């Protein structure tokens, strides 16, 4: 799959949108497995059930586990590049 | 036993 980068926009009181799954410590990519309707990630229509995500405005997460995935992806504010590739 | 986070 090719990468692509993605920008979403997000509102300070919504979420990204997703679900993810994986991470290193489950030896599989973070996975989006879920996006939820009517919020940033569905809003911006770039991101799909079965996107890994490789990193996040520069951070990689190719190797992070899924706690500290979550973490860093929480902590993202307003206009927000993903670099994606379909599994 | 499997990990999924809503973000």
């Amino acid at each position: 799959g090719p990468i692509r980068k993605v920008l979403l926009l997000k509102e300070d009181h919504e979420g990204l949108g997703i679900s993810i799954t994986g991470g290193k410590e489950h030896g599989v990519p973070i996975l989006i497995s879920e996006i939820h309707p009517g919020q940033p990630a569905d809003r911006c229509g770039g991101l799909h059930v079965g996107d890994a995500i490789l990193a996040v405005n520069g951070v990689n997460l190719r190797d992070t586990k899924h706690k500290e995935a979550v973490t860093i992806l929480s902590q993202q504010r307003g206009e927000i590049e993903f670099e994606v590739v379909y599994v | 036993t499997r990990r999924e986070t809503q973000l």
